[PDB]
Protein backbone atom coordinates (compact mmCIF):
# COMPACT_ATOMS: atom_id res chain seq x y z
CA UNK A 1 0.00 0.00 0.00
CA UNK A 2 3.22 2.10 0.15
CA UNK A 3 6.46 1.04 -1.68
CA UNK A 4 8.34 2.63 0.86
CA UNK A 5 6.66 1.59 4.19
CA UNK A 6 6.25 4.91 4.92
CA UNK A 7 2.93 5.70 5.73
CA UNK A 8 1.53 7.49 2.60
CA UNK A 9 0.05 5.53 -0.36
CA UNK A 10 1.85 4.97 -3.38
CA UNK A 11 -1.49 6.71 -4.78
CA UNK A 12 -1.38 9.80 -2.02
CA UNK A 13 2.20 10.26 -2.83
CA UNK A 14 1.49 10.67 -6.79
CA UNK A 15 -1.11 12.62 -7.16
CA UNK A 16 -0.28 14.82 -4.45
CA UNK A 17 -3.00 14.26 -1.79
CA UNK A 18 -0.73 13.98 0.44
CA UNK A 19 0.74 15.86 3.66
CA UNK A 20 1.87 18.94 1.92
CA UNK A 21 5.38 19.14 4.18
CA UNK A 22 6.53 15.65 2.54
CA UNK A 23 9.30 17.28 0.35
CA UNK A 24 8.92 16.99 -3.45
CA UNK A 25 12.15 14.47 -4.16
CA UNK A 26 9.93 12.04 -1.51
CA UNK A 27 6.16 12.41 -3.33
CA UNK A 28 7.79 10.06 -5.36
CA UNK A 29 6.63 6.37 -4.11
CA UNK A 30 9.78 4.62 -4.11
CA UNK A 31 11.69 7.46 -1.74
CA UNK A 32 10.76 6.75 1.52
CA UNK A 33 9.19 10.16 3.65
CA UNK A 34 10.32 10.30 7.03
CA UNK A 35 11.42 12.78 9.88
CA UNK A 36 14.84 12.92 11.18
CA UNK A 37 14.39 14.95 14.34
CA UNK A 38 18.02 15.95 16.58
CA UNK A 39 17.75 18.13 19.69
CA UNK A 40 20.58 20.49 19.75
CA UNK A 41 21.31 22.43 22.99
CA UNK A 42 22.26 25.65 22.70
CA UNK A 43 23.11 26.46 26.35
CA UNK A 44 23.09 25.35 29.70
CA UNK A 45 21.96 27.11 33.18
CA UNK A 46 22.72 25.75 36.11
CA UNK A 47 21.82 27.15 39.31
CA UNK A 48 23.44 26.77 42.50
CA UNK A 49 21.21 26.00 45.03
CA UNK A 50 22.19 27.43 47.54
CA UNK A 51 20.25 29.46 50.83
CA UNK B 1 51.45 38.31 112.64
CA UNK B 2 47.45 38.97 110.92
CA UNK B 3 44.12 37.43 110.40
CA UNK B 4 41.42 39.26 108.72
CA UNK B 5 37.88 37.66 107.95
CA UNK B 6 35.61 39.36 105.40
CA UNK B 7 31.76 38.85 104.27
CA UNK B 8 29.93 39.92 101.30
CA UNK B 9 26.26 40.15 99.65
CA UNK B 10 25.86 41.66 95.97
CA UNK B 11 22.72 42.42 94.28
CA UNK B 12 22.42 42.78 90.69
CA UNK B 13 19.31 43.68 88.15
CA UNK B 14 20.55 43.47 84.47
CA UNK B 15 17.74 44.60 81.89
CA UNK B 16 18.71 43.64 78.07
CA UNK B 17 17.12 44.96 75.44
CA UNK B 18 17.72 43.01 72.06
CA UNK B 19 16.42 43.96 68.27
CA UNK B 20 17.38 41.53 65.47
CA UNK B 21 16.85 41.25 61.83
CA UNK B 22 16.93 38.56 58.85
CA UNK B 23 16.73 38.06 55.56
CA UNK B 24 16.89 34.82 54.00
CA UNK B 25 17.34 33.73 50.47
CA UNK B 26 17.63 31.21 48.10
CA UNK B 27 20.06 31.55 44.92
CA UNK B 28 17.90 28.84 42.83
CA UNK B 29 14.73 30.09 43.56
CA UNK B 30 15.31 34.03 44.32
CA UNK B 31 12.42 35.54 41.92
CA UNK B 32 9.30 35.15 40.83
CA UNK B 33 8.07 35.87 37.50
CA UNK B 34 4.68 36.96 36.45
CA UNK B 35 3.91 38.13 33.12
CA UNK B 36 0.44 40.35 32.06
CA UNK B 37 -0.47 38.89 28.47
CA UNK B 38 -2.86 39.53 25.52
CA UNK B 39 -3.61 37.23 22.57
CA UNK B 40 -4.40 39.01 19.21
CA UNK B 41 -5.74 37.63 16.35
CA UNK B 42 -4.72 39.18 13.23
CA UNK B 43 -5.97 36.59 10.35
CA UNK B 44 -9.19 35.81 8.74
CA UNK B 45 -10.38 32.83 11.03
CA UNK B 46 -11.32 32.44 14.62
CA UNK B 47 -9.46 30.12 16.68
CA UNK B 48 -11.08 27.94 19.98
CA UNK B 49 -9.93 27.51 23.09
CA UNK B 50 -6.19 28.52 22.64
CA UNK B 51 -3.41 28.05 24.25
Amino acid sequence: WSTASDPYSDFEKVTGRIDKNVSPEARHPLVAAYPIVHVDMENIILSKNED
Amino acid sequence: NSSTVAIDHSLSLAGERTWAETMGLNTADTARLNANIRYVNTGTAPIYNVL
